[PDB]
RNA sequence: CGUUGCCCUCGGCCGAUCGAAAGGGAGUCGGGUUCAGAUCCCCGAAUCCGGAGUGGCGGAGAUGGGCGCCGCGAGGCGUCC
RNA sequence: GGGGGCGAGCCCCGAGGGGCUCUCGCUUCUGGCGCCAAGCGCCCGGCCGCGCGCCGGCCGGGCGCGACCCGCUCCGGGGACA
């Protein structure tokens, strides 16, 4: 609807109740979750190799 | 012992006072010049709004130009201890404001025409 | 226990590309005003352009201990203020129709003022020191002032202050301050101070006549240049010596 | 972009000073697709865009 | 509780302003009525925007669960989350 | 200019370490997130308990480090020629 409608609707209609709801995509935001754990878990890895790369030297 | 966080530098807001004026420039205000009296000139009394009279339960009026509906509606009601409605300006075609001025369900309009002078 | 573990460190990283740099100090690089911006490029102008001697000799001021003592003797000369004057108007004329009136009675003596007073004063050698401001604002007011001075053996020096010498003097500002007299018990004072001033200014009058004092770049400039001579210092004497 | 040959390319960095999200335009490599990083800085890669 | 005075605190913008009765731009429709006006007057149905303090009222928030007594039992109180 | 040190080149070295030279100021597998301080350190106001209160508790604040020091042109690039 009409952008300026929204003023008068129930924030319900307005949006969706999940994350990020009414903004993006399903299914984009279950590839971000998704997507940043892997990341993150990789970033660990990677601190883990350091750290076992400084204990050796 | 005071830090410039941005790069940026704009102008130190100051103080600034109000006014405390040595003497006021013009001595007396002004009497205003459109009063419950010279806002409303004369009412209508033409076939047409002797039949908006006692058929809408209005009056007509000729009016300041100057006039919101705000002033006509508390002129009116000054003037003629009247409660209106719902004043319903337009233009002449000649320079006159022509009210269309409702009146309240408990008051008539035929009866306050009488009052007033025209019928 | 004290302690809870939930407590953690959470240390933020401000590499590059890292969790945002946190808001540190920028005086250095902060765009400032046009009329802030000019007044530090002149002191740099100063400092950089070939500064002439006789503009440069309001660089030698006079030195903390010295100058102190100068204003502490100076105090005591400060020229009678507002009230004051009123105060010794009305006792005389009180004194006049009541209890035999004199007149002249004997007027104290008391510092001089303005560059007009004292350049009288120095081409008829009434002052026995004269302190000149060394930041006077028109330079041209008191340039020749030094090389007056010495010609007729005045002794003179240069405060740091056109301020602090005007407040000797109930003013502002003022250029110039100068003794034509002092009282027998504060004689010796002005005495020591004169004598270690003439040492200090008069007596090495050549040396400030020919020392020029700017020509000097910036530290930007000057430390790569000595950079280079570092490297021109190694090309030619590890190798030999 | 009207009037040009080439195409442009909207490149979002983030501002390392303000949070913020600031984007540029450049133009475009051959060989350059969406959802690619885009390095650069004396210590960058030397690759394509 | 307001209102203001001061002090601190925070705050990028981006150019004052003007420029569309066809671009953008919330929200009125049915019937009736005049010599000449009607989405504007009358009747009747609506609607948007703005305001709402002392908050005008309901409803949501939120009225659980544990233990300990007393009570035939519905339950009542004590005390914990 | 120093600190810092994972380290590399050199010098010293007593193998603990120190100095000079480089190095970084530490981010490259993914269409993610990233600001308004955690952490330590030192101070004070009120209230409460021990009572010797910069002892202990409860509430509420301030500074420093964290985010090195000093500086004369914001940064470059021309430039006594344009
Ligand atoms: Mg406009
Ligand atoms: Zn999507």
């Amino acid at each position: 609807v009409r952008p300026k409608v929204l003023m008068r609707l129930s924030k319900t209609k307005k949006h969706v109740s999940r994350a990020y709801g009414g903004s993006m995509c399903a299914k984009c935001v279950r590839d971000r979750i998704k997507r940043a754990f892997l990341i993150e878990e990789q970033k660990i890895v990677v601190k883990v190799l350091k750290a076992q790369a400084q204990s050796q030297k | 012992k005071k830090i410039r966080t941005s790069p940026t530098f704009r102008r130190p807001k100051t103080l600034r006072l109000r006014r405390q004026p040595k003497y006021p420039r013009k001595s007396a205000p002004r009497r205003n010049k459109l009063d419950h009296y010279a806002i409303i000139k004369f009412p209508l009394t033409t076939e047409s709004a002797m039949k908006k009279i006692e058929d809408n339960n209005t009056l007509v009026f000729i009016v300041d130009v100057k006039a919101n509906k705000h002033q006509i509606k508390q002129a009116v009601k000054k003037l003629y201890d009247i409660d209106v409605a719902k004043v319903n300006t337009l233009i002449r075609p000649d320079g006159e404001k022509k009210a269309y001025v409702r009146l309240a369900p408990d008051y008539d309009a035929l009866d306050v025409a009488n009052k007033i002078g025209i019928i | 226990k004290v302690v809870n573990p939930l407590f953690e460190k959470r240390p933020k990283n401000f590499g590059i590309g890292q969790d945002i740099q946190p808001k540190r100090d920028l005086t250095r690089f902060v765009k400032w005003p046009r009329y802030i911006r000019l007044q530090r490029q002149r002191a740099i102008l100063y400092k950089r352009l070939k500064v002439p001697p006789a503009i440069n000799q309001f660089t030698q001021v006079l030195d903390r201990q010295t100058a102190t003592q100068l204003l502490k003797l100076a105090h005591k000369y400060r020229p009678e203020t507002k009230q004051e004057k009123k105060q010794r108007l009305l006792a005389r004329a009180e004194k006049k129709a009541a209890g035999k009136g004199d007149v002249p009675t004997k007027r104290p003596p008391v510092l001089r003022a303005g560059v007009n007073t004292v350049t009288t004063l120095v081409e008829n050698k009434k002052a026995q020191l004269v302190v000149i401001a060394h930041d006077v604002d028109p330079i041209e007011l008191v340039v020749f002032l030094p090389a007056l001075c010495r010609k007729m053996g005045v002794p003179y020096c240069i405060l740091k202050g056109k301020a602090r010498l005007g407040r000797l003097v109930h003013r502002k500002t003022c250029t110039t301050v100068a003794f034509t007299q002092v009282n027998s018990e504060d004689k010796g004072a002005l005495a020591k101070l004169v004598e270690a001033i003439r040492t200090n200014y008069n007596d090495r009058y050549d040396e400030i006549r020919r020392h020029w004092g700017g020509n000097v770049l910036g530290p930007k400039s000057v430390a790569r240049i000595a950079k280079l001579e570092k490297a021109k210092a190694k090309e030619l004497a590890t190798k030999l010596g | 972009d009207p009037g040009r040959g080439a195409p442009l390319a909207k490149v979002v960095f983030r501002d390392p000073y303000r949070f913020k999200k600031r984007t540029e335009l450049f133009i475009a490599a051959e060989g350059i697709h969406t959802g690619q990083f885009v390095y650069c800085g004396k210590k960058a890669q030397l690759n394509i865009g």
